[PDB]
């Protein structure tokens, strides 16, 4: 439920880079593919199952 | 003093923007790379 994202899926470790003000992630289907946890700045990239 | 003064060299543009359509490429590392307009030219 990252900052109010109802969703399900495994997140894992992501390399992709993100821009500073970039925030999310998206695909050609607009699925959120990254995401960046509000506490800790990291990339986690997410996959369903 | 406020009546005689000499100031160096200095250059700029105006320009002045308007409602466009264009496509946009992205690259693998998520900088943009090239747009293309879409109302200018028939190849365009
Ligand atoms: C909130 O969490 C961040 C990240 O760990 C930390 O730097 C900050 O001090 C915390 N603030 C409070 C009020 O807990
Ligand atoms: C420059 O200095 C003179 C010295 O009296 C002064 O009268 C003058 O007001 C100054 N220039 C400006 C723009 O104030």
């Amino acid at each position: 439920n990252f900052n109010g994202l109802k969703g399900t899926g495994v997140l894992t470790e992501s390399n992709k880079k993100f821009l500073p003000f970039q925030q999310f992630g998206r695909d050609i289907a607009d699925t959120t593919d990254a995401v960046r946890d509000p506490q800790t700045l990291e990339i986690l990239d997410i996959t369903p199952c | 003093s406020s009546s005689g003064w000499t100031a160096g060299a200095a250059a700029y543009y105006v320009g002045y923007l308007q409602p466009r359509t264009f496509l946009l490429k992205y690259n693998e590392n998520g900088t943009i790379t090239d747009a293309v307009d879409c109302a200018l030219d028939p190849l365009s």
